[PDB]
RNA sequence: GACGGAGGGGUACCACCAGACGUGGAGUCUGCGGCUCAAUCUGACUCAACGCGCGCACCUCACCAGGCCCGGACGCGCGGAGGACCGACAGCCGGGCGCGCUUUCGCGAUCGCGCGGGUGGUGGUGCAUGGCCGCUCCCAGCCCGUGGCGCGAGCCGUCUGCUCCAUUGCGACAACGAGCGAGACCCCGGCCGCGGGCGCCGCGGGACGGCCCGCGGCAGCGGGAGGACGGCGGGGCGAUAGCAGGUCUGUGAUGCCCUCAGACGCCCUGGGCCGCACGCGCGCUACACUGGCGGGGCCAGCCGGCGCCCGCCAGGACGCGCGGAGCCCCCGCCGUGGCCGGGACCGCGGGCUGGAACGCCCCCGCGCACCAGGAAUGUCUUGUAGGCGCCCGCCCCCACCGCG
């Protein structure tokens, strides 16, 4: 089975908090979701004007 | 133009009720210096303190005529 | 050069702090979890966790703080003895929204009439010296239709920078049986040791 | 679908009755009367006014 | 059938018993869990399958021997007294030997 | 003498927690000759995310900035004196003070 | 109170005025309907759907055509250790795979089977919900304590006047004081100072309708200077209530149907999501002489790497530690010609990134419509509109998009 299990190799970039591939915010180190990120931005410290 | 709000207005009267001689009729800096004497009149922020002083200057100007 | 990779490790550490706040919330919520702060010294991590009941957090023999130290370090690629955790007590518990919201979450799962419990949370912050507390319970409260029952007591403020400082907020997704309700406790403490309201003019 | 007489005789006897746990009658129908096990479990009700001969059954359940 | 080498079963018990805990990022694609090492019968250095540890882990939480908490895509399993006895029985250690914590 | 210029790089997101630490570095190293702070031009980490979890409605965006503050000092003093300075300086949790040897 | 297809007042470039620069007319780019399909996965449809759910060769991916795999935990009754369970060379069959088949070897209780009872599902239902945004709201309302008036529900306060950007204040007045929202605050900017300085970056001032002249009881209403700065600088935050707005397809948010093994789980390959008689939305490039085409200067800011060699290029090899637009200007040229205006389509090629183009880049052809756009419709007040480039977001490649 392992001959083909995940035989394709591609990035599977996923949000660290959620696990979702779509819209991963890889601006820098963060790979956070866009819907996962504005929820925890105060803990990461990012804040608005 | 700029319309004074109730905080910037009620406090100005309270300052002219308590203090009369210290503020003068056309003296913004003096009116800002009297209103800045720490505990006697405490207004956080220069912007509020400056606005209070301008209304005090206008009230002080009004009282001197009558 | 502008590489400056020191910022990248600072960012990586904060991401771990966000994970820490999420892990502690799941486990130490019974143990009064309110918040966590990460400290790095000379390659040493020690976390300050603010909690209402340090004794449950600590465990007997401090085996619970040890087991979770071993886990968090093992997860974050550190070794125990290269890291440790420190639990602090909460005084004036009412002014802490995160503590109050879990208290509300407990009494709601204990089938208490909602308005009775909401005024009980409000009174626990009213005793603590908060100017006001606002409790919003939203969900299928006994009915298929959803209504949000806002209970409030005393003044609360909602606009400008003094909201970030003076007003604390706390949302808990209490999963009631019918679906999921949401309890939001907000406490407004007008006076704190540092900053003061930028409007309040004292006038002598 | 016509019910087999042996199931009907048990309906009259009381081995399979509307007034029973849903699963217990299902085991009896599959283990003695060669019924489809899923269908026996999904039986909605008995008929007519009382629970005599006459059954109503549910769908395949993949499409339920 | 995820036939599990008893070395992988034996290794996790010890790794977990020493720490009284385990962290597993949830990974189900072919991978080797970091931090667990099983010595192969030829003296080789080997890392246990992310799948294999997960399969053994699914059994332990299901048994009720070990507790789990989950945050940010990482499992946070911890030892409980119920399985301290079992893990010692597997590790051959006794009530006198305690998780190093 | 094992005397080397010792680099001290401080990163604090909080300007006031970092600015008070700059006073701390200056005082402890007054004896060991700490340097005046060369403040890094602020590096702002900027992420703009749509406020809507579902992308419908008027386009509203969240402008989020991590205004990390880095301050660097260099001390040509003893390693035991550099170490006294690290113990002496105020410990603010969540503040990165990093040392390199030149 | 909620409505009215009722009367008044008020207000806003998501209104108008006065102007601007547009779109709708052409080619294309992208989304939307329809159409076509094996599938064209889907939400969203006035404002408040339609470059929207931040880049679809693969993955994503939910859809189609096939094909693996248990990764079904725990608990019980039975089974099994000389043998539970799965692996495999070679040939056939099959895109290919010990998938099956021929075969006869391995393998070691990680377990089989029956029953229960799970775990997972970008499955449904946002009209069961939490949360979070949109919208009313590029508005200005929302309350309370004490008194007055009512038998009360209650009203007054919170006012058919004036002022404002504003329920912002004045004035009148059974009201009198408070609060929340407004403002204040926070962020950035211009200017002065202080302290520091791998690097301009920390703290303090400064501006208040202050002054002056009018006109006003008044709040203020025009004008005048002085001054970086002038009368809400360019943003964040955002009340009381809401609404069957949108999202179960962001999440280990979730109630219910839970599909659950020839699977809607989870992987691999191939294809689609980009198919096109057509109608529309956001755009881009045009229709040229205020321009195209050649060389010559020079120039940014968000914030910023380059060297060398080979190559027309696009790029490649080998290195090191580092660097910057266009418009515009200056000189030639074309000379009103669908022309050197315009670059759409298509025939070679040369490259790039990847496992693989169908993706992009480049080069030589090829030079479509379009000579200023009908009814209509949009957005806008000074570093503004417009014009011009640049950066990032997402990304293997790639921006006619968005955020700056």
């Amino acid at each position: 089975r392992e001959t083909e299990f995940c035989t394709h190799i591609a990035h599977k970039r996923e949000c660290r908090i959620c696990g979702n591939y779509n819209s991963v915010y890889r601006k820098y180190g963060l790979f956070i979701c866009r819907r996962c990120f504005k929820e925890n931005a105060g803990k990461i410290g990012f804040v608005k004007l | 133009g700029k319309v004074r709000t109730k905080t910037i207005k009620r406090a100005a009267r309270k300052i002219v009720e308590n203090n009369y001689e210290s503020l003068k009729p056309k003296d913004f800096q003096n009116n800002k210096a009297i209103c800045s004497k720490r505990n006697v009149a405490i207004i956080p922020s220069k912007r509020l303190r400056n606005k209070v002083a301008g209304y005090v200057t206008t009230l002080m100007n009004r009282v001197v005529k009558g | 050069d502008e590489e400056n990779v020191y910022y990248s490790k600072y960012l990586n550490d904060c991401i771990m702090e966000a994970e820490l706040h999420e892990f502690f919330s799941r486990e130490l919520v019974d143990a009064g979890y309110a918040s966590c702060s990460l400290c790095r010294t000379i390659d040493s991590i020690c976390v300050i966790i603010q909690c209402a009941e340090p004794e449950v957090v600590m465990g007997d023999n401090h085996y619970r703080l040890h087991k979770i130290e071993y886990l968090l370090a093992g997860r974050f690629m550190c070794d125990p003895k290269n890291f440790n955790i420190w639990v602090d007590k909460i005084i004036k518990r009412g002014l802490s929204a995160e503590i109050m919201v879990d208290n509300l979450r407990a009494k709601l799962e204990e089938a208490m009439p909602i308005r009775r419990a909401a005024y009980s949370i409000i009174r626990t912050a009213m005793r603590a010296g908060a100017a006001g507390c606002e409790v919003i319970v939203a969900g299928k409260l006994r009915a298929q239709r959803a209504r949000a029952n806002k209970f409030k007591e005393g003044c609360l403020i909602s606009t400008g920078h003094p909201k970030r400082i003076f007003l604390a907020e706390a949302t808990r997704h209490i999963k009631m049986r019918q679906g999921v309700i949401g309890v939001k406790v907000r406490i407004y403490n007008p006076n704190i040791r540092g900053a003061v309201m930028p409007d309040k003019i004292e006038i002598g | 679908e016509p019910i087999s007489e042996e199931v009907i005789e048990a309906i009259k006897d009381g081995e399979i009755t509307s007034e029973q746990d849903s699963k217990v009658r299902a085991r009896i129908l599959t283990d003695k009367y060669g019924w489809d096990s899923d269908e026996a479990k999904q039986i909605w009700s008995f008929g007519p006014v009382g629970a005599s001969s006459g059954h109503m059954t549910n769908l395949i359940l993949e499409a339920t | 059938m995820v036939h599990i080498p008893k070395a992988v079963y034996k290794a996790v018990y010890a790794h977990l018993y020493e720490n009284a805990s385990l962290a597993l990022k949830e990974y189900w694609r072919v991978g080797n869990v970091p931090g667990i090492t099983y010595v192969d019968e030829n003296g080789k250095l080997c890392n246990p399958t992310y799948l294999h540890v997960n399969c053994i882990m699914q059994s332990l939480e299901s048994r009720g021997v070990v507790k789990d908490t989950f945050a940010w895509r990482h499992h946070y399993y911890l030892l409980t007294e119920k399985g301290e006895q079992f893990i010692r029985k597997e590790l051959d250690l006794t009530d006198d030997v305690l998780p190093t914590p | 003498d094992m005397h080397q210029k010792y680099t001290i790089i401080v990163v604090g997101k909080d300007l006031k927690l970092v600015e008070r630490y700059v006073k701390s570095i200056v005082k402890e190293g007054r004896a060991f000759g700490i340097s005046g702070p060369c403040r890094a031009p602020v590096r702002r980490l900027t992420i703009t995310t749509r406020k809507s979890p579902c992308g419908e409605g008027t386009n509203t965006w969240h402008r989020f900035e991590l205004r990390m503050y880095k301050r660097t000092f260099w001390v040509t003093c003893g390693g035991n004196d550099i170490s006294t300075i690290l113990s002496k300086t105020v410990v603010i949790p969540g503040i990165q003070v990093t040392v390199e040897v030149e």
